[PDB]
């Protein structure tokens, strides 16, 4: 199943792991 | 200027 993430963003570090959509 | 430039990891919306 996918991790649905938009309003409450429960994630650790900022780093761009894979080149999908959010990659800064 | 007024631009929301913050560092974001790959989180699937």
């Amino acid at each position: 199943v996918r991790r649905l993430m938009f309003s409450y963003i429960s994630d650790e570090q900022w780093t761009p792991f894979l080149y999908d959509f959010y990659h800064y | 200027q007024l631009y929301e430039n913050k560092p974001r990891r790959p989180y699937i919306l």
